[PDB]
């Protein structure tokens, strides 16, 4: 405990997806 | 020869999506209504509770990549990926 | 609820299976081709066809590796899990 959109947004750019 | 924890994990992701996406409107996608309850009911230990509409606007915005105002399964798996990655670093 | 949800324990299981196999040989936080093979064959024996050719494992690691170091870290592994799961979804409503 605990995360937020803080940390959530923090790992949206370190990787998109090679879907 | 009996289904792994991993394989039952993947299935569970599918089930929780359908448990909530089937509620209102498109039964195959999550509107903001359904997304909020999912997070609040099923991720109450990993993510801070949502009670502000502003929050739900922003989460859906980051999650919605096809621009339809809803979260389909593909977009949801990305979300699971994001949350899971975060949980790993603090473990 | 106050109990760990099915979703949250699913996420934990993804983490656990990764450390279960990445910790075996060499870098305990990454999967070499050796470790990747065992994971798939023992834990994904119902979704993916068994791997017995080295050529197969070579091509898969190349595709999974986006940072280009020749191994699969957890971040790259989540992409893989995401990818596999999506395919299974598509093959349940088609
Ligand atoms: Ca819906
Ligand atoms: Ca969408
Ligand atoms: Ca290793
Ligand atoms: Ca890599």
């Amino acid at each position: 405990a605990m995360a937020a959109t803080y940390s959530a947004l923090n790992s949206s750019k370190p990787t998109p997806q090679l879907k | 020869s009996h289904m792994s924890e991993l394989e039952k994990a993947m299935v569970a992701l599918i089930d929780v999506f359908h448990q909530y996406s089937g509620r209102e409107g498109d039964k195959h996608k999550l509107k903001k209504s359904e997304l909020k309850e999912l997070i609040n009911n099923e991720l109450s230990h990993f993510l801070e509770e949502i009670k502000e509409q502003e929050v739900v606007d922003k989460v859906m915005e980051t999650l919605d990549n096809d621009g339809d105002g809803e979260c389909d399964f593909q977009e949801f798996m990305a979300f699971v990926a994001m949350v899971t990655t975060a949980c790993h670093e603090f473990f």
